[PDB]
């Protein structure tokens, strides 16, 4: 089995930058090396086949070169919608086709502060037995954001789950949702429910809170 | 008329890997679909061409090489491989274009007391070139003193027997191998698919 | 304008069978090789099988050989993948792929949209939908909690509210079920005037829920 | 007169590199299968690497990517370059003609050379006499050396009967120590000169100690 | 194809017949099996190849047989010099060795000859005294060596070392080393090691007096 090795595993470039991805083969595969682009939650899309042939309809900013064991995918001018994972795939061993590990391309961008919102658990949820407090960070960059839960000014960790959306194809910003899950017996025991946010685009941590039943 | 692949695949006896057979196939219509569905194969690997694409291609000549090796050696019949078989018996180029077909032939090529008709070259000074065939039985000189065609210390007979027995493990059992090469010259083709 | 439309995914217990389909359009289907490629959740792509144009030759990866079967009905322009003896490792998104015919070797020029196959011995549970009441604009949403398996499709106003909608990826909580959040930011002026309803749909459990979101 | 004479063993720090040699006489290295087999202290035999006459090389998974087998035809010598050495590489290394397959067995074998992977330092031994009082006993004490090994002979090899050279013990200081004794008739104590020949290869220390009564 | 050798160690008297087994999880052909002998401090030596073909110069008392999943090495008329470790070895895709079988040789009880050695004056001038007690040519290996300094039992400052079974008489030899500083050595007079062994009806004590 021919192993395909892609480098780097991940990279961050801004719009207009020149992006080059490398794919190496454990043995000579002649020129039968193909490149695919896969957006989050979407099927892969053929960009380059046979090392350097452009697939019909693919924009001109994509190109490829190489032979033998070293191959390259080049994005001449990176665009916002170019955020995806790029796979190489050898076709020399036609009955044992193998892919590379893929390279995730992320869009570098100027600083954007997140819009923080907090939600109390609904009345239909307390009727069931559980109680979830959801906090929302909206349209920020970079992804690295610290979400901290405070219940009666007591730090909470282990009761919640974070979730981040992939980079938006329009403005290249992220979004985070933290779900503080706790039982109804643990909900009425306390009063204050806050959500603290530490981010690179905040001169001072922002906190959005509410009082239970107010 | 059709190309005679059956005279290679269905032959009652196969050649030793060191003296591998080659059948030059020319001036015929090749029917690969029936060929590849003609029997069950334990190894089916193609390089530089799809098996389903051969029905559309034309070649100047097609080569069908056949021989017997043991189970643990079938992995060496591929581009870029090294080992006793690839180095000293049957070598494929790094840019090999063709297919490698193998199937277990224990019921055909093993004997009760050991089948000692299938041999491989064990000693050789240098590696074979791709598609080279070496049928020499000269005594191999492993030291300074020349052998003068006499076996002894540092003077080895170059071939080794497999001794196939039907009760062996699959790694030691005989496997028949057929390699299809596709020679594309700057000449009018004679073998097209249908 | 080459389309490949797949279907047939869902929940299957280990050892059971499942059959996927993929209907082709707008190209000479009966003269191209067709493939299946799968992708485990969070992993890479893995080639599965290939079938010749006429359906006479079939080749499989070692990981599914003698366990999966590929076939085609050229009179219906449809490709099939019969999956028997399904193990937990078979949980993946399965794609059908057209073979580009410009080379001597295989390559996938057009892919289907994919269908998810989850090999598990759990039960398909419908989601519970709860509102997220809002309170310089505002934000409101819906919380899709305690459902299995993936996926759930969430829209706003039956597909009329598009801009400013963020549906977060699901998270597998400790209960084995999934929890999902979907929010949308609207101007703080039109809060008691405009109506907002999230459209949650869970096909594996056949659950369609519309919930009113009011401050 | 077929011999395989090894060299290159000794002390090497973890992460360092070493090259072993296997000079041959009675056979041609470039014309044979030549292998390296190693043996950790108190453990079994492990095949490490082989080179074919035609140039192919193969390695055990435990040494893949770190060892390199090679040969010099004009010197008729086999080599083993060992990189990135750790504690699991500490072993006696043997070279042997052959590969261990039918008609191609391991024969003959070199004498072996010990490789010690440690962060300590090379230290030469001190040799002290063990003086005697039917049969009498005398010997030599070889103390405070690192690493192993030391070899002891008596009267340049002319005295072999009744000789006991003990396995080295690791003192609490981290240096090794052993004793070599020999029993002789009490009558020859005055009319026979006894000399112990201590050889510590890793430090080029060769000591000849005449043992006499006190 | 994992090779398993059994038993781990074998203890037989001279003249007896040794049976060493080499089992395989999968079937291995006879022509792929070989046996190697390794004597203490020596390199391995080819014994049998092709399961049953005796190597050049190997005595007739070594013979091998077996096939598939069961191979046997036989040493007829076991001799004291046959004390060694024996490995089977085969080739599938690479060379593989078995775990090895140790062949111990039994013999009659032999009482040890005890000798004690004072530290040399050369070593004393360096600031350390090694007192060495020798147990020479005994069987079996079990022994007890006690150091007594001015009739006070010593503990924690001695180390022992035992040789392999001698290839000619099958006995063991043991050295006990008592380590002291020069200062502590000059404070005591009577240095004694006491030896208890199965071949001795009563413990044997060897002692010297510092200075005499
Ligand atoms: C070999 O013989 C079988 C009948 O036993 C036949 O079906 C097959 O086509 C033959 N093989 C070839 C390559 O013609
Ligand atoms: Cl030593």
């Amino acid at each position: 089995d021919i192993q395909m090795t892609q480098s780097p595993s991940s990279l961050s470039a801004s719009v207009g930058d020149r992006v080059t991805i490398t794919c190496r083969a454990s043995q000579s595969i002649s020129s039968y090396l193909n490149w695919y682009q896969q957006k989050p939650g979407k099927a892969p899309k053929l960009l380059i086949y046979a090392a350097s042939s452009l697939q019909s309809g693919v924009p001109s900013r994509f190109s490829g070169s190489g032979s033998g064991t070293d191959f390259t995918l080049t994005i001449s001018s990176l665009q916002p919608e170019d955020f995806a994972t790029y796979y190489c795939q050898q076709s020399y061993s036609t009955l044992a086709l193998t892919f590379g590990g893929g390279t995730k391309v992320e869009i570098k961008r100027t600083v954007a502060a997140p819009s923080v919102f907090i939600f109390p658990p609904s009345d239909e949820q307390l009727k069931s037995g559980t109680a979830s407090v959801v906090c929302l960070l909206n349209n920020f960059y970079p992804r690295e954001a610290k979400v901290q839960w405070k219940v009666d000014n007591a730090l909470q960790s282990g009761n919640s789950q974070e979730s981040v959306t992939e980079q938006d194809s329009k403005d290249s910003t992220y979004s985070l949702s933290s779900t503080l899950t706790l039982s109804k017996a643990d909900y009425e025991k306390h009063k204050v429910y806050a959500c603290e946010v530490t981010h690179q685009g905040l001169s001072s941590p922002v906190t959005k809170s509410f009082n239970r039943g107010e | 008329n059709l190309c005679p692949f059956g005279e290679v695949f269905n032959a009652t006896r196969f050649a030793s890997v060191y003296a591998w057979n080659r059948k030059r196939i020319s001036n015929c219509v090749a029917d690969y679909s029936v060929l590849y569905n003609s029997a069950s194969f334990s190894t089916f690997k193609c390089y530089g061409v799809s098996p389903t694409k051969l029905n559309d291609l034309c070649f100047t000549n097609v080569y069908a090489d056949s021989f017997v090796i043991r189970g643990d050696e079938v992995r060496q019949i591929a581009p870029g491989q090294t080992g006793k078989i690839a180095d000293y018996n049957y070598k494929l180029p790094d840019d090999f274009t063709g297919c490698v077909i193998a199937w277990n032939s224990n019921n055909l090529d093993s004997k009760v007391g050991g089948n000692y008709n299938y041999l491989y070259r064990l000693f050789r000074k240098s590696n074979l070139k791709p598609f080279e065939r070496d049928i020499s039985t000269e005594i191999y000189q492993a030291g300074s003193t020349p052998c003068n065609g006499v076996e002894g210390f540092n003077c080895y007979f170059p071939l080794q027997s497999y001794g196939f027995q039907p009760t062996y493990g699959v790694g030691y059992q005989p496997y028949r191998v057929v390699v299809l090469s596709f020679e594309l010259l700057h000449a009018p083709a004679t073998v097209c698919g249908k | 304008e080459v389309q490949l439309v797949e279907s047939g995914g869902g929940v299957v217990q280990p050892g059971r069978s499942l059959r996927l389909s993929c209907a082709a359009s707008a190209f000479t289907f009966s003269s191209y090789d067709m493939h299946w490629v799968r992708q485990a959740p969070g992993k890479g792509l893995e080639w599965v099988a290939v079938i010749s144009y006429d359906g006479s030759n079939k080749y499989y990866a070692d990981s599914v050989k003698g366990r999966f079967t590929i076939s085609r009905d050229n009179s219906k322009n449809t490709l099939y993948l019969q999956m028997n003896s399904l193990r937990a490792e078979d949980t993946a998104v399965y794609y059908c792929a057209k073979d580009g015919g410009k080379l001597w070797v295989y390559y996938f020029d057009y892919w289907g949209q994919g269908t998810l196959v989850t090999v598990s011995s759990a039960s398909t549970k419908g989601p519970s939908v709860f509102p997220l009441a809002p309170s310089g604009t505002a934000a409101l949403g819906c919380l899709v909690k305690d459902y299995f398996p993936e996926p759930v499709t969430v829209s706003w106003n039956s597909g009329a509210l598009t801009s400013g909608v963020h549906t977060f990826p699901a998270v597998l909580q400790s209960s084995g079920l999934y929890s999902l959040s979907s929010v949308v930011t609207v101007p703080s002026s039109s809060l008691g005037t405009q109506t907002y309803i999230c459209n949650v749909n869970h096909k594996p459990s056949n659950t369609k829920v519309d919930k009113r979101v009011e401050p």
